[PDB]
């Protein structure tokens, strides 16, 4: 979930 | 060349969610990309032509890495596993099970008989590529591990974490050879050995990149001006042309700094969202960049 928050 | 002049060459579309990581094959012929869409995509490095989609993971992927001979790939997913793939067939050779939470980062060692992974479960694992079994589980950090990288010959592993630490490990024994500490301890979002293996490039979520001499444990250079306080953005050492430091930024630009002077030499405009990943071609002056959900594309740039 590197693309995340 | 005093300053590079990268210009956009291709815009690769295909991913349906934010892109997470882009890596050039060691032989320079391919570009692999991973995404929150649970997919891995392969593209031609020189013509930007889509080659194939690699599917299998049950949840998003945060990182992918190539084996030394450009034939295998390993991916790190939120489904708590890593998968080793045969690039030519697109088939999953093995599923590395062991982590108790999201697998965030991964890399093969030079020999490529080993794979190192970092997870939100706060551990660093070393795996046997052939059997797919976990050889070692290192209690590396006290928070999610953001990056893991093998040095030039694979004798060392460097890890980074939101716990604010960067650590160097002896691959063979799994013992911690050193810990880089900061008195403000900002989360370390990314780390990587220099091609020479003598230095380490580390990013902290306070909009700062630093070049360390780990052995001596001293900071030699610092690169600023870009935006990075939210995501784990990859950084690179560009060595095909002049010696630069390349990184994505939360202001939708790709920054390039002169390694020695620390001066910003160029900022690539074009993406429409955070540039989370960048990679440098192994032989040509080619940069690959990828952005988050409002963009979803990968851009290829070239200079000279």
């Amino acid at each position: 979930a590197r693309t995340k928050q | 060349p005093v300053k590079p002049n990268y210009a956009l060459k291709f815009t690769l579309a295909g991913h349906t969610k934010a892109v997470s990581s882009v890596k050039f094959s060691p032989n320079g012929e391919w570009l692999a990309s991973s995404s929150a869409d649970k997919l891995i995509k392969i593209w031609g490095a020189y013509d930007g032509k889509f080659e194939k989609t690699i599917s299998g993971h049950k949840l998003g992927i945060s990182d992918v890495a190539w084996s030394s001979d450009s034939n295998l790939l390993v991916s790190a997913s939120d489904d708590k596993t890593l998968k080793i793939w045969d690039v030519s067939s697109g088939k999953c050779l093995k599923t590395l099970k062991g982590h108790s939470n999201y697998v965030f980062c991964c890399n093969f060692n030079p020999q490529s008989n080993l794979i190192v992974s970092g997870s939100f479960d706060e551990s660093v694992r070393i795996w046997d590529v052939k059997t797919g079994k976990c050889l070692k589980t290192l209690p590396a950090h006290s928070d999610p591990v953001s990056a893991v990288h093998f040095n030039r010959d694979g004798s060392l592993i460097v890890s980074s974490s939101y716990d604010g630490l960067c650590r160097i490990w002896d691959t063979a024994s799994g013992q911690c050879l050193k810990t880089l500490i900061d008195d403000d301890n900002p989360p370390v979002s990314f780390v990587k050995f220099s091609p020479n293996g003598k230095y380490i490039l580390a990013a902290t979520l306070d909009n700062t990149l630093k070049l360390w001499d780990y052995s001596k444990g001293k900071c030699l250079k610092t690169y600023t001006g870009h935006k990075n306080e939210k995501y784990c953005i990859f950084a690179n050492f560009s060595v095909t042309g002049g010696k630069w430091i390349v990184s994505g930024s939360e202001d939708n630009l790709v920054y390039i700094w002169n390694l020695q002077t620390k001066e910003i030499v160029q900022k690539l405009q074009g993406h429409t969202d955070v540039v989370i990943s960048t990679a440098c071609h192994p032989t040509e002056n080619i940069i690959a960049s990828a952005a988050l959900e409002n963009d979803k594309t990968i851009k290829l740039w070239k200079s000279d």
